[PDB]
RNA sequence: UAAAAAUGUUCUGGAAA
RNA sequence: UUCCCGGGCCUUGUACACACCGCCCGUCACGCCAUGGGAGCGGGCUCUACCCGAAGUCGCCGGGAGCCUACGGGCAGGCGCCGAGGGUAGGGCCCGUGACUGGGGCGAAGUCGUAACAAGGUAGCUGUACCGGAAGGUGCGGCUGGA
RNA sequence: AGCUAGUUGGUGGGGUAAUGGCCCACCAAGGCGACGACGGGUAGCCGGUCUGAGAGGAUGGCCGGCCACAGGGGCACUGAGACACGGGCCCCACUCCUACGGGAGGCAGCAGUUAGGAAUCUUCCGCAAUGGGCGCAAGCCUGACGGAGCGACGCCGCUUGGAGGAAGAAGCCCUUCGGGGUGUAAACUCCUGAACCCGGGACGAAACCCCCGACGAGGGGACUGACGGUACCGGGGUAAUAGCGCCGGCCAACUCCGUGCCAGCAGCCGCGGUAAUACGGAGGGCGCGAGCGUUACCCGGAUUCACUGGGCGUAAAGGGCGUGUAGGCGGCCUGGGGCGUCCCAUGUGAAAGACCACGGCUCAACCGUGGGGGAGCGUGGGAUACGCUCAGGCUAGACGGUGGGAGAGGGUGGUGGAAUUCCCGGAGUAGCGGUGAAAUGCGCAGAUACCGGGAGGAACGCCGAUGGCGAAGGCAGCCACCUGGUCCACCCGUGACGCUGAGGCGCGAAAGCGUGGGGAGCAAACCGGAUUAGAUACCCGGGUAGUCCACGCCCUAAACGAUGCGCGCUAGGUCUCUGGGUCUCCUGGGGGCCGAAGCUAACGCGUUAAGCGCGCCGCCUGGGGAGUACGGCCGCAAGGC
């Protein structure tokens, strides 16, 4: 019955990303686009696409690695190397905006939610907002 | 366990037990050796280790061993509970402090005698 | 998976390296 | 080449590794220690109901009794309610203690056996039930953590 | 684990500065509780303090705020205020006076005594300052307070000297008897001057008050210092204390002698049994120094109760299994509300402390001034992604409908053959039976072996499994009746109706218990035989419960995949049961094996997860004591929880 549609989404993209997989499919909602969206230009997936999968509304991410590589194990490295749901339904997580989180020194962001939208560490901060933590990524 | 089982039971605290009831924690206690003998040690180890069982002004009468070479205490000697177990003496949970009381400190004792009431010589 | 085959006891305390 | 002794090589089980001249189980006996039960005994606290009920506010009276003034009233004084405490009786909680008794832990070199570990010589373990100085044995069913 | 009679509410009163059952009549039957009522234990709360990377943990002594108490206890009076620390009334206990009828006191105010204790100070000086009461004022009172005293109890500052001085005195210790070490350390040379001495000597104290001006503003005047003849300054000025722990590893520091599982050490591991860096002494060394160790207690380390930040197949840890109450949690689209949540503003967040900056005591410790934090909670304003709520819309979860399927799933009745035992009838004779070998036992009163007939009970060979069904326990001849789960297909209906589940309720192998029935075979207990050192066992011969049925209890297990239920996601290969297919093979549900990625301490697990995730429940915090005791609930008991 999915109790947690976004923790859902996050890890059928960690499922696929860690067996090289070309793309992923995961189930249509509007709140997850947005996410979506935002991994996207923050660069990490190559890009999503709304799609129908036996006639229901799906979307289908695209999922981006790295260069081929050297020695034993030639398997790329990964782009999407973390990615934690931190906010569940069993114990939700909401941050002032300075109580906002830095993601690995920089390298790394956390996704909110907040009243003016779906946006990053650094978009939230700059609005000054805060929000409901959806999870973090790196 | 779940964050809902936590609301629910929540942790436990852990609640350390004394290894030595000398009441009030008090550093030290008084007592009356009512029996000063000598008993054979635990097992590896074999020697006759000599210990007092003292009754205390906690209320309470423990067996306490005299440390150093040579002591002074009688049936009725007043002495001084210092706590710290002994090994071998499977009963034995406190050390008589030498030097206080009836207690003689250790007599021609010259290193760490500090530990054994001994005073301190004078080079003479 | 199905699964036969022996009447008969015991070795004080430490320490080996 | 079945067997007895010593030994090669592979394999299997092991709780052995001081390495099977190994390990190890329970009773009995001896000592210290904490602890349950135990005719009952000594307490601390607490609850109910009853009898006695100081001081004191409060409410009646304030009279065949005294005194005041700023005496239509007041005060002294009497009656009652409540009431600290005391007293009889019976419950509850906890603590100390008790002849004797139950098992427990610990304790260099005690006694009996040999349950387990190698089909540990009757594969072991197990819930239950009966039985036995002791480990334990047998019944019924179950497990493989056995072949 | 249930509690409540002034108990919960009402009406009218009394009462009070005032609300109120605070108290009282009358009336109504209420109030409270697993979100932990009632009860038992412990405890004054806070600012803060210690610890911590932090979240936390521990704590509440000094100073500051609030509360409460004043020998134990009850009450009121005065009054703005007390039911009053040095006021009162009374009871009580205790101690004292008494001309015995009545009187007296209450240091948890400051000093001080005694008791208890491991342990905690002077019967000090001064109202000079600050602060207080009363006074127009002068001023009086003030063990508040300002100081002084004692205690290394703590922090901080300082001293016991500095510079020269030997291929290196002595003594002590080692030694391969050359020597090596203590060691520039000493001695010795110069040099400074802690103490002490003489002289000088404070700040803290300027107004109250007085005079000019009005006793206003402003200006001027006088008195006053407990600490003290102290700090401090000038001059003079003597080489002038050192100890405690430790030196096996953790952990800085090694040799000789003594001892010989002794004496002793020990925080953990462990040292000692005649060559001990571990015991004891010495030399030497290391550490720290007016100190240095020891004991007790708190935090850390201990992500060792894990929020941050852990786990449960085999290390402790999945509940025996279901159904389900409270609770927790919840798909897709849209709109209203804006409780959660987030944003701005604003009030509050005392002081001290902490931090930073800068200052004052020669420095520091102390100390002052300034600066900066602060969540929380109040108020007003605003946002609407997510959670929540109301509303409308949906069908992917879930349920239903129709058509079909497999099956030891369950209950009830009936019934079929093989076999064992016993009885009767034949027929037959000398042993059978049993073991490693035997013996007991059965048998010439005719057994065993054989044929026929009978009674009776219990279980179902082959099929048959690496099979199937069930939530688990568990279910196996065959037939019928009643009945549960469940799967496929069509996608037809409902439209989130869902997951999970503390309690509750139901089921729950074997043994065991209560009635009655039944009893062939088997078989605890029990009796023989044999074995054996013994044999309460293994082997052999007998045998009662029981095993079987009914009704009712019992409620345990290696109740096991030692693996909770649900959903999503993440290579394949192969065998197999059951369904549908456009029956090469595909597709659904189930049972196995091997293995991608990944996981694991390893073994192993791997679309039937022990992988990657979310929801809910159960459970684990070292071994033994112990699944024991006490208490409670349950049971006929045994015992169970």
């Amino acid at each position: 019955m999915l109790t947690d549609p976004i923790a859902d989404m996050l890890t059928r993209i960690r499922n696929a990303t860690r067996v090289y997989k070309e793309s992923t499919d995961v189930p249509a909602s509007r709140f997850k686009e947005e996410i979506l969206r935002i991994l996207a230009r923050e660069g990490f997936i190559k890009g999503y696409e709304r799609v129908d999968v036996d006639g229901k509304p799906y979307l289908r991410v695209y999922l981006k690695y790295g260069p081929r590589r050297q020695g034993p194990d030639p398997r790329p490295e990964q782009v999407i190397h973390h990615i934690r749901r931190i906010s569940k339904p069993g114990r939700r997580v909401y941050v002032g905006v300075k109580e906002i989180p830095r993601v690995r020194r920089g390298l790394g962001i956390a996704i909110l939610s907040t009243s003016k939208g779906v946006l990053t560490d650094r978009e939230a901060r700059k609005l000054g907002v805060g929000g409901e933590l959806i999870c973090e990524v790196w | 366990p779940t964050i809902n089982q936590l609301v629910r039971k929540g942790r436990e605290k852990v609640r350390k037990k004394s290894k030595v009831p000398a009441l009030k924690g008090a550093p030290f206690r008084r007592g009356v050796c009512t029996v000063v003998r000598t008993v054979t040690p635990k097992k590896p180890n074999s020697a006759l280790r000599k210990v007092a069982k003292v009754r205390l002004t906690s209320g309470y009468e423990v067996t306490a061993y005299i440390p150093g070479e040579g002591h002074n205490l009688q049936e009725h000697s007043v002495v001084l509970i210092r706590g710290g177990r002994v090994k071998d003496l499977p009963g034995v949970r406190y050390h008589i402090v030498r030097g206080v009381y009836d207690a003689a400190g250790v007599k021609d004792r010259k290193k760490s005698r500090s530990k054994y009431g001994t005073k301190k010589p004078k080079e003479a």
